[PDB]
């Protein structure tokens, strides 16, 4: 009976100055997202004389595109306590948040596995049924965000809030939809760059018993070996540090059906999702790196 | 003694013909040419791009009906396309993919194909078995092969890497005639629209008309500070277009035996791969290593158009006999068809 | 495709054929590693390809890899005119004699013949082309070295040298001398190795250096390098 | 080039047989194939086509859904299987090359022949026959249902010959081309609907029975055959 | 011992070039004006002819 909202301040503790904080945070991540995933678009669009991974990372520069234009909405309910929005929007903003949240996800684990297959069945010396399908995969496990919110009066206020007419999968649709977009991708994403340095420095090892490296020689290759480890492991953490939180809440909001307590803090919630469409901002310079 | 005195018979001698070169001069060609109306500006758009190529191309060549193309990369391939609808005639895989010239015969009967080994190989393109076979392999050059052109029938000359040209007899296969008188590696050839006199460029910064007939050089044409890579003949054989790694080309003549016309640019500092006329011999098409293609003004000195398609190094050019296109190779692996 | 007459419909048929012959034979061309392989006169090239005109292709295979092997050494002519043919092979197999550093050159009794093979070294490890293909120095007739270096001290091929005249000295020295000739340390690697006239551990090398090489242009492309 | 082919032979009606040809001295793997029969009656006509890359497979809007056509590059043979003979499905049946490109020749060689017996555009001839005298030249005529000449000029008519006892041996193709090893004396014009063939001196192997062809646009239909004895 | 044979090669094909007859750079200058003014009409590239005629248009 007593819905939790998602989006809505009482705004009881401050006079607005926390919607100024919120907006100015807002509309920074949206510019900078906007600004730097645009100019990464356009810099990988514009070498394409050759192939090497050009065309699952612009999935992923639209993705984040999707984030920052779904932005606003909630930018401006911030503002108004309640959901005075028309009763579509409900149907459609979180839909395709999470429609692309998905997708980022996705598209991060099948670069990472692309990345290690290419480098373990040597390439010198299968994409858009990929691509369809992970946009494929995505509509349909999220398709259940956009039916089930009812907008309901809790005071009078409109919350815009979820409700499961099934109240059995409440629990085995998190379930699945946490242990195949967030722990399926992870394992894969672990998985492969590990492969990847375990090749590197299998290599390695088997020429420095073969004396191929003179000194200062051998102090230029170290120079390289942990500066690719210290990328391989940037991309390793930035993942579980970024797209960990938004699933953290999630298992919260659910098991908030029994504790029947205040876990979640009022305006909890969207400080998390704050913290996520940075991640929007991010991906066009981890993926970019080097250029 | 006798070898300084003989040094200093062929100093005065070139003196002497430098005098005379000096004396037959009244008035350079930036000064007759002078009150002509401008070119203007000259704008092509690219019609067709023939995709296909997996490597570098190095050659191509125009059939005499202006529609049928042949063109050699080093993917090992020798492809015939079809201008007009883009489609690939035939497809003849090469014995050796160090290729870097191709030439179509005039009847279009055959193709010719040459490179790093040092053979001419010829193909027959219409037979009765339905496939392109190899009818025969001229050898005898030591170094490499850079350019090869049939003659009006059964004849081809060839021009190599080790300052000797050969004009030979496919129905035999040895050299009829071997031109020698260059002292560095011969690039490009050129031959006349009467397709009795012929000239070679050489690495010397040099060029020579030779006579197919005697067998013998008639005049040598300097002027060039570096390699020579193209040369090409003005439409009624009486001129030459010769471009060089200084990013210069340079227009001489067979009867006043002198330069003209000197194409350069400051802002152009790239050598020069490909070099052509039109069928008028008003417009100059110029490669470039600076990814485009210029074409120049002959008979004036300013620029008209600038080709800019590839993004490579443009290697070879090519206008039709009838004269309604120009087709463009480069290394990105595709021609385009400008008009 | 619909104004299209019966032969016309044929024709573009037999074109679409073609272009599918043609992606097929360059996909089989992709897979297979092409080296060219330099020196100097009497460097060792011959036993070099024997262990393991114009151009004199060499096909061999080595645990499911093919190699080609492009030895341009009998063709005298300008380098600066068909070098860039070989522009985007996998690696340069460099070839030179430890031996050389008391033998001078027939045209010319100077230079020992050793500054003649480092000028070559300078001229192809410093190329607009090859400004990121790797190099395989082999460093030959090492044996024959061990003998010549207890008779002649190595400081009549080097006057700057300083150092004891033992093996295993003298040959560091050289091999610093020739891999210090390199200006772009990051963009290109030299694996040096010492190989004798005997030795059947050649190809072996050539198999785990040509697959570093791969790996490296690999992690370039993708971006992770 | 040889092309031989069998399976012929007197067969009772409503059973099936398989017609087999074999190629030898050519790329067979790169040659188009037809099936051209011609019945007693004096009669060509087109019966079915196969393209170089097994695809694209053509039948006559007569025997469509009985006959099959089918080819194997690695044995070199093309076979057609035949079910559910009818009696008007007696002829000799010939085994037709055709290569297509910018400047080929479609119908440069035929097959054989096979006897078997059971126990739309038109195109026509002027005459069925014209009397012959070797000093003046002789000229024939053919007329076609619409104009056969495209929109990217080429004009798609024949021109056989066939000699008493042999089989047919194209001589012109797009009504302006000579093909090889045909003496230059014939000569074909024309323009649109109707065109002309003439030959100029008529000789001992001159004569036979000359037809028409067009290949516009499919099914492929010939003409009566003039004769000229 | 070879090398006084070539120079005297080069000495007798310098003197054959040596006589060949020169016309002045005016003449030749007015044969390719000349020839460049008579073929303005029929050349594709040098003036835009309307795409009627054009085949690859
Ligand atoms: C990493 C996971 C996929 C991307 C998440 C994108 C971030 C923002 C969208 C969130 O999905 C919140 C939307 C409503 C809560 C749904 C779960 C509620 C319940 O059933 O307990």
């Amino acid at each position: 009976r007593t819905r939790f909202p998602f989006f809505s301040d009482v705004k009881g503790d401050h006079r607005l100055v926390l919607a100024a904080v919120e907006t100015t945070v807002l509309v920074l991540i949206f510019a900078v997202s906007l600004l730097g995933n645009v100019c990464a678009l356009v810099l990988v669009a514009r070498r394409r004389r050759r192939g090497a991974t050009a065309c699952l990372v612009l999935n992923l520069f639209c993705a984040d595109l999707l984030f920052i234009s779904a932005i606003p909405l909630v930018l401006a309910v911030r503002w108004t306590e309640a959901w005075l929005l028309g009763p579509v929007a409900c149907h459609l903003l979180f839909y395709v948040m999470t429609l692309s949240g998905s997708v980022t996800i996705l598209t991060l684990a099948a670069v990472s596995l692309e990345r290690m297959v290419c480098i373990v069945h040597l390439q010198r010396g299968a994409r858009a049924v990929l691509l369809a399908l992970i946009w494929g995969y995505s509509a349909v496990a999220a398709l259940p965000l956009c039916v089930f919110f009812r907008v309901v009066p809790q005071r009078e206020i409109s919350i815009c809030t979820l409700i499961w007419p099934t109240i059995p999968g409440e629990i085995s649709w998190d379930v699945s939809f946490v242990t195949l977009n967030f722990l399926v991708p992870g394992l894969v994403i672990v998985i492969s760059y590990s492969k990847i340095l375990q090749i590197t420095k299998a290599s390695r090892k088997r020429l420095t018993v073969s004396l191929a490296y003179s000194e200062s020689h051998q102090i230029r290759v170290s120079q390289q070996d942990f500066r690719l480890f210290r990328t391989l492991f940037l991309l390793m953490v930035s993942f579980f540090i970024m797209w960990s939180p938004i699933i953290i809440t999630i298992l919260l909001i659910l098991i908030q059906n029994f504790k029947q307590d205040l876990v979640i803090w009022p305006s909890l919630f969207f400080w998390v999702v704050a913290f996520t469409f940075a991640n929007s901002a991010l991906n066009p310079i981890l993926y970019n790196m080097t250029l | 003694s006798e070898l300084d005195q003989l040094r200093q018979e062929a100093e005065q001698l070139k003196n002497q013909i430098r005098d005379a070169r000096k004396a037959c001069a009244d008035a350079t060609l930036s000064q007759i040419t002078n009150n002509i109306d401008p070119v203007g500006r000259i704008q092509m758009r690219t019609r067709r791009t023939l995709r296909g190529h997996l490597a570098k191309i190095y050659a191509m060549h125009w059939g005499t009906d202006s529609r049928l193309l042949v063109s050699a990369s080093q993917d090992g391939k020798l492809i015939i396309w079809d201008s007009y609808t883009t489609n690939k005639v035939h497809a003849i895989p090469l014995r050796s993919s160090w290729v870097m010239t191709c030439a179509y015969a005039p009847s279009g009967n055959y193709v010719a194909c040459g490179g790093l080994d040092n053979i001419c190989s010829i193909y027959n393109l219409k037979t009765r078995e339905g496939n392109v076979r190899v009818s025969r392999e001229l050898a005898g050059h030591t170094g490499y092969l850079s350019c090869c052109r049939f003659l009006d029938d059964n004849q081809i000359v060839t021009s190599s890497g080790d300052t000797t040209c050969a004009l030979w007899d496919i129905e035999t296969g040895q050299q009829t005639t071997t031109f020698t008188g260059h002292t560095g590696d011969v690039m490009s050839l050129s031959l006349a629209p009467d397709t009795r006199l012929f000239v070679s460029g050489a690495c010397d910064a040099s060029a020579k008309l030779w006579d197919v007939r005697e067998g013998m050089c008639r005049q040598t044409f300097t002027g060039h500070e570096s390699d020579i890579n193209a040369i090409c003949f003005f439409p009624n054989g009486n001129a030459f277009a010769t471009g060089s790694d200084d990013a210069t080309c340079r227009l001489f003549d067979l009867r006043a035996d002198q330069e003209l016309m000197t194409y350069s640019h400051d802002n152009i500092i790239c050598g020069i791969t490909s070099v052509s006329f039109s069928k008028s011999g008003r417009l100059l098409l110029a490669g470039y290593d600076d990814f485009n293609c210029n074409v120049w003004d002959a008979l004036k000195a300013d620029r008209a158009g600038v080709l800019a398609g590839h993004d490579n190094r443009v290697s070879c050019l090519g206008v039709t006999d009838d004269g309604m296109a120009v087709a463009t190779g480069s290394w990105d692996s595709f021609l385009k068809i400008w008009n | 495709g619909c104004t299209l007459s019966a032969e016309d419909k044929a024709a573009v048929e037999r074109s679409k054929m073609i272009d599918r012959n043609l992606r097929e034979d360059g996909e089989k061309a992709a897979r297979e590693v092409k080296l060219l392989l330099l020196g100097a006169g009497e460097s060792g090239k011959s036993t070099i390809v024997k262990q393991m005109t114009g151009i004199v292709e060499t096909h061999f295979t080595f645990k499911d890899l093919h190699f080609k092997m492009f030895d341009v050494g009998g063709q005298r002519s300008e380098r600066k005119k068909w070098i860039h043919c070989f522009e985007g092979v996998t690696a340069i197999i460099f070839c030179v004699a430890l031996s050389d550093y008391d033998l001078v050159l027939a045209e010319d009794e100077e230079m020992n013949r050793m500054h003649e093979s480092m000028k070559l070294f300078d001229s192809i490890c410093n190329n607009k082309w090859f400004t990121d293909t790797s190099i395989i120095l082999f460093l030959n007739k090492k044996d024959l070295f061990e003998e010549k270096i207890k008779k002649s001290p190595l400081t009549i091929c080097y006057p700057e040298y300083a150092g004891s005249n033992t093996y295993e000295e003298a040959a560091a020295y050289i091999q610093c001398q020739f891999e210090d000739l390199n200006k772009r340390k990051d963009t290109k690697e030299i694996y040096t190795h010492f190989t004798c006239a005997t030795d059947t551990k050649n190809v072996q090398f050539v198999f785990d250096a040509v697959t570093d090489v791969i790996i490296k242009n690999n992690l370039k492309d993708c971006g992770l390098f | 080039v040889q092309l031989v082919e069998s399976g012929g032979g007197l067969v009772q009606p409503g059973g099936s047989r398989k017609l087999s040809c074999s190629a030898s001295g050519f790329a067979f793997s790169s040659f188009g194939m037809h099936w051209v029969r011609q019945a007693p009656e004096k009669g060509l006509e087109w019966v079915a086509y196969i393209s170089s890359g097994s695809g694209t497979i053509y039948y006559a809007d007569t025997v469509k859904g009985r006959f099959t056509i089918s080819r194997d590059d690695p044995k070199n043979t093309l076979f057609l299987q035949m079910t559910s003979l009818r009696s008007e499905d007696t002829a000799m049946y010939y085994c037709v090359r055709s290569i297509y490109y910018y400047g080929s020749s479609p119908f440069d060689f035929w097959g054989q022949g096979t006897t078997l017996t059971v126990s739309d555009i038109v195109m026509t001839q002027a005459t069925s026959s014209v009397p012959v005298t070797p000093g003046e030249s002789v000229s024939i005529s053919c007329r076609s249902s619409k104009s056969l000449l495209h929109s990217n000029g080429n004009t798609y008519l024949y021109w056989f010959l066939q000699r008493p006892g042999q089989s047919p041996q194209l001589l012109i193709y797009r009504m302006s081309n000579l093909a090889s090893g045909v003496p230059d004396r014939f000569s074909g014009s024309g323009s649109g609907t109707a065109f002309t063939l003439t030959i100029s001196r008529l000789e001992a192997e001159d004569v036979g029975v000359y037809y028409c062809m067009q290949h516009l646009e499919y099914p492929l239909t010939f003409g009566a055959g003039t004769k000229l004895e | 011992t070879a090398s006084i044979a070539q120079a005297r090669k080069l000495v007798e094909q310098l003197k054959m070039e040596a006589n060949i007859d020169r016309i002045k750079v005016s003449k030749a200058a007015a044969d390719l004006m000349a020839y460049c003014e008579a073929h303005a009409k029929e050349d594709p590239l040098l003036t835009p002819v309307p795409a009627s005629e054009n085949p690859f248009r």
